[PDB]
């Protein structure tokens, strides 16, 4: 009954790493992407 | 106008804005400037952020 038991529980649980995983998370108080003005000549971008 | 809309969590709109209002100024038509490539120029340029 012993070799049995032990036999078919180191048998059975080696017979069952990460998933990737897309997630998209909407942001609602603030802008993704760069902004971008000029001072006359120049253009100053704020990441 | 360059605008970019979006709708916040509320129901209000905020505005990425970049207005530009700009005209010709006009100096003296009497005097030899006005017929060569002198358009003084005047411009109002406004950058911001409103919701």
């Amino acid at each position: 009954y012993v070799d049995m038991v032990v036999n078919a529980a180191t048998m059975m649980d080696k017979q069952n790493l990460g998933r990737q995983k897309i997630g998209v998370m909407r942001l609602n108080n603030t802008f993704v992407g760069d902004r971008t003005y000029n001072l006359r000549d120049q253009k100053m971008v704020i990441p | 106008i360059r605008v970019l809309p979006r709708f916040s969590a509320d129901g209000q709109i905020e505005m990425s804005l970049d207005i530009e209002d700009g005209n010709d100024k006009t100096p003296q038509s009497d005097t030899t400037t006005s017929v060569d490539a002198l358009p003084e120029v005047g411009r109002t340029l406004i950058s911001t952020i409103a919701r």
